[PDB]
């Protein structure tokens, strides 16, 4: 019966698993909106490129870095684009700020089934950022890869 | 590729409008301790909720949106999301749109000609998935205002919610290729 | 009993419509200051900067978001406009996040219930911004349609 | 007897004064720090530009910007600059955490000598905001002014 | 009685020792993903980006400093590497100012004698700069000097 | 449209200082509680409050705005706020500001020559939208020297002060229009 | 210099192998508290823990990786956390993946026309530098389950991690390198 | 506007460097509560402390740098932190920069041809600004380490580290004027 630590995911715990995954669909569905306002227009075009750099990727992307609290090296600069933006931005703020109230506290509750954080308590937080690296290093090596035999059938 | 891209959208279509129709019907949205006779577990949907296991399993009794006595009206925000709840605007709107989606790209298949109708598509299918999100948002919320799970109607939703955005993105991708394979050739031909 | 906008709470209705009204008037004025002088334009002529009425605002907004945007204001009256907007924006959003931080301990998850509000408002200024997009096709298409007779 | 509520500038009160004094001098300083040493060399030099755009203007901008967490359109490129503006970052960091840990509740001390913040205890944000309006408007006119006066002595 | 580093109070020292390490593995793999490939090479030659061992350093220090930089990963790998850093930033730098706030509740104003110690490492790391920047001047002026000779 | 625009610029310029003044000499600022003699549901704006039901309804009083029964004196913080409360300076200041602002604009019709006079008007409305928004905040601190809601005169100066920004960021606009032909045709 | 980064390459490749083989060889991971036979001041490694003082001074007792007296048993997630630092799996495959890139940096010494063995050993080193990671925290985090410090192996597989980095930074430069030369011989 | 820029780098040295050292040499840099005998109302410099009013007014006497007894020198923060407030050691050095900067300029005005000597004296201000700043914090850690002022001293010192960051960042750019003139004759005589 002993005190049972938070889990390697507590930092999910501040908010509910129905937040999580409304967040997750906001989150798809601004990017699709954003991109579908700067790209579905044709006078937003000029072989051919687009007047702004919005494609769905770049939109994914933006939106990844508003909810981040980070941001990218573009920012859309039409009517509906911003108009997107900002209240994807509104969204942000409230969101994270409600998340971010008391998510130490939340990292650090015994349940039965102030004090300085620790490694344990944010172990699960390390694990995922390995787990990217070496996601994002397998993704690299296998385009290079690709590329490598493409290589291959243009030198045949 | 271009076959392929239109092949994925109506695929994808026909997909996202079965498991948003399939979702909306079924009744299993959540299992959670309750009484379907008109306390033990039961499966309920948007409008029905029936007993499973027990002796009265099978059995199914029309969901109970405006519950309570007094009937206490004097605000609006309750009674408002009692009412969109009950009536489950949201998503038969995705449902509706979903279809209205799958039309355009049909009726776009007959025509070929007008570019029109598949931004219309896109459209409807990005407007699928927004009224899919805020019908999600106002069922959890209605059922806040005891522990449960979320049955396979309710992410038959979400997934149904994936495709129409997926297929949306596709469709507007079709559009902006049609016209700049226009630009392309109006500049080749002068 | 919380309702669907419970995180407007930490700050007065004031506090916000105030917000509004400074946020329009520092962007009318960091316009101003940036455009209003034809020695900051060069040879229609451009300006030296993109501080134009519309991108004033999008910069106000995003300095007051915790967001930021892809310019700058690099004049003199322009940086002291953009300073004093930051102070503010800092002073503000602190206390909103402090404020919020003691009305959420009143430790358990935050429920949907409690945010649905905002995410309505996302969903709606979605609709919102299709809809404006949507408009603004339209009123090329109809050009062209003039423009093709 | 009566409660006093927190001053217009209750703003500061989080820290002390002496803080204060100490974050305006190490602004300076970093400020001026980051000036030298992406000016000082002949090397950064190229009528004749820098390699970079971290004059002592730009330099108390970048600064100011990353101290009210905001950001700017220029970032240090050099060796030197970036260890000035990392160690100011982490300065920052340190600093604006410990200022907004407890701001609302700072700014709600009635003294004898959880609410909705309202709009008095934020009224000396907004007085400030609307005086740095009116000095910024005064001084673009005298810059106009001033350059008109100078296209008159052009025009005879 | 706390010491001059009493803001390092908040996170456990095993977290700031991994921090440190997360921030370099995550700076190497960004650098590696980033220019590996000769296929993001154009024709000695430059790379498609700009994200070079050093520039890598700075992007990490940057989204882990609330601050960002001038450059964003455009590849798929590089978004990967910098959108999982931004979620251990988001997590870490949330948690250390929640235990902060938690830490300066145990409202009385902070004394200097509490952030005197970043002050200190405020001063060392610009007197660090400097010296860095005299010794790279000189170098330069060594080699001017033996070029015209 | 240069027409258009002054019609749109005048015409704004004129609701503005219309809303301002109709605000400043109305009484329907806050809804409150409180007596009209010498407590009931009652209207208040900047200088009278008025019952709005009871015995007393229709019964207007000057606003107490250093009273001396209930609070005996106060600190010179609280003494400068209830004095730039009482005075109404910067409403008043706001409404001026949108009178020589609208003077601005007519005199530029009979002095088309001249450029300034459009700068001008665009100074006077934005410095009047921000007068406004200083005299809001010194009007809502005051107030707060346990219900209230805000009547249409509040709103009636909150009107005013979008159009007057409005307002001022057209005449910029007209004035950058105006720097902008004179180079063009310095240019030819 | 080629020599010179290839030198350097070999060099910290050595080094970091070595650190992490003695890290994970040798008993002076953390100092704390316990016993050594079947409370007093020890030092622990990732195997074994002997006494530092007293009477029972240098006698070494296996670790007990799943104690079932003060213990009795545990959850799933502790269990699985358990036998990942019993194994050590981490550090043992950062030793081995530092191993297998020092074969790549010789099997590239003699293959000079292979450029992608330059690529392998830095990917070699930046995933043993990673494993580094894993192994800490795995480690750190089931020491969890009042004073302790750490020893200088703790401190050795710390540096092994930071040189496994640099090195491979270094041989992914050299790779680079090596792909510019062949395109600046192609062009030419 | 070299020979202004010229003449205000001088000025200004001097002004920080007379600021600087007269803060360091007078005791008014802190009014508070307390006894000059070897509790009323003091003056206490980085020295000295002289008491005020009363009837013992004008009587100085040496600040007690370590006091308390036990001497508990088990920790090295407190006592290092002891140590640099007695001695007073970033003031002074402080002081002996501007000093080494004023000098620098001096210098550079006799040769007129080695402007490495405008880059040491502008390194020299900063220097001496920065030294500034520790020592004010020094020295405000070690008072905290009960109502108390600033006085004229300390402001004087604050005022010294404006003057001399001001004076550096002027000598930089005088040392870059002089390089970018010595480019631009390179190029105009080649
Ligand atoms: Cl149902
Ligand atoms: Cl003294």
């Amino acid at each position: 019966p002993q005190k049972s630590k938070p889990g390697v995911f507590s930092f999910l715990d501040p908010l509910a698993y129905e937040i999580w995954m409304c967040i997750v669909f906001a989150y798809i569905g601004v990017s699709v909106v954003l991109f579908l306002v700067s790209r579905f227009s044709p006078y937003e075009w000029h072989s051919s490129e687009s007047t702004n750099e919005f494609g769905i990727f770049n939109s994914l992307w933006f939106s990844l870095g508003a909810f981040m609290q980070q941001g990218c090296d573009i920012s859309p600069r039409s009517l509906s684009g911003r108009i997107v933006g900002g209240v994807w931005w509104f969204f942000t703020l409230i969101i994270i700020s409600s998340y971010t109230a008391n998510l130490a506290a939340f990292l650090t509750v015994e349940r039965m089934v102030t004090s300085a954080l620790s490694l344990s308590n944010v172990a699960g937080v390390f694990y995922i950022l390995v787990g990217g690296l070496g996601l994002a290093m397998l993704v690299a090596l296998i385009e290079f890869c690709y590329k490598s035999r493409a290589e291959a059938k243009r030198m045949k | 590729d271009r076959g392929v891209q239109m092949l994925l959208t109506t695929v994808g279509a026909f997909a996202a409008f079965s498991l948003m129709t399939i979702a909306v019907g079924t009744d299993y949205w959540l299992y959670s301790r309750g009484v379907c006779k008109t306390e033990v577990m039961t499966h309920s949907g948007l409008w029905r909720t029936c007993c499973l296991e027990g002796n009265f399993k099978g059995l199914c009794k029309q969901i109970d949106h405006f519950p309570e006595d007094a009937d206490y009206e004097a605000d609006t925000a309750e009674y408002f999301l009692r009412a969109v709840r009950a009536s489950s605007i949201f998503p038969i709107l995705s449902v509706i749109l979903l279809f209205m989606g799958g039309l355009c790209i049909a009726a776009s298949e007959f025509y070929k000609t007008r570019h029109n109708i598949i931004l219309s598509a896109g459209i409807f299918f990005v407007s699928a998935g927004l009224s899919n999100i805020i019908g999600i948002i106002v069922y959890i919320s209605a059922n806040a205002g005891n522990s449960y799970s979320y049955g396979w109607s309710f992410y038959f939703g979400a997934l149904s919610f994936i495709i129409a955005e997926m297929v949306g993105v596709l469709a507007v991708h079709m559009f902006i290729d049609r016209h700049k394979q226009l630009r392309a050739t109006a500049r080749a031909t002068d």
